[PDB]
C-alpha cells in the first residue's frame, strides 16, 4: 500500500471575504450626540457661574463691612 | 509735620486672629453708625489726622 499526502480542503477558507463594515457611527446619528453634549455642556455649566454669583458679591461684602481693618 | 500723641486712640486694638471677623458678615448690619460716619469723614478729609 502507499501512503503519500492527503487532499483536504472542508470549508475552502472563504477566498476574499470582506470584514470591514460600518459600525456603531452612521452619520447624522454622531451630530445629535455631538452637538447634544455641547448643548448640555454649556448650560450645566452656566448655571455653576451663576451659583459662583452668589459666592463672588458675598466675599466683596465683608471688605465693605471690615472698617475697623 | 505736627503728629499725634503718643496715648493715641484704643485701648487694646482687636480682638484675636484674623479669618475670624471674615467668617461673620453680621458685623455690616449690626453696629453701622460708627463705620459709616467714620468712611464719611475720611472721604471728605483725606487726613487721618482730624477724624481719628
Amino acid at each position: 500500500x502507499x501512503x503519500x499526502x492527503x487532499x483536504x480542503x472542508x470549508x475552502x477558507x472563504x477566498x476574499x471575504x470582506x470584514x470591514x463594515x460600518x459600525x456603531x457611527x452612521x452619520g447624522y446619528s454622531m451630530f445629535a450626540v455631538g452637538i447634544g453634549a455641547l448643548l448640555f455642556g454649556y448650560w450645566s455649566m452656566m448655571k455653576w457661574n451663576r451659583e459662583r454669583r452668589r459666592l463672588q458679591i458675598e466675599d466683596f461684602e465683608a471688605r465693605i463691612a471690615l472698617m475697623p481693618l | 509735620e505736627l503728629p499725634s500723641l503718643e496715648d493715641l486712640k484704643v485701648q487694646e486694638v482687636k480682638v484675636s486672629s484674623s479669618v475670624l471677623k471674615a467668617a461673620a458678615h453680621h458685623y455690616g448690619a449690626q453696629c453701622d453708625k460708627p463705620n459709616k460716619e467714620f468712611m464719611l469723614c475720611r472721604w471728605e478729609e483725606k487726613d487721618p489726622r482730624r477724624c481719628l
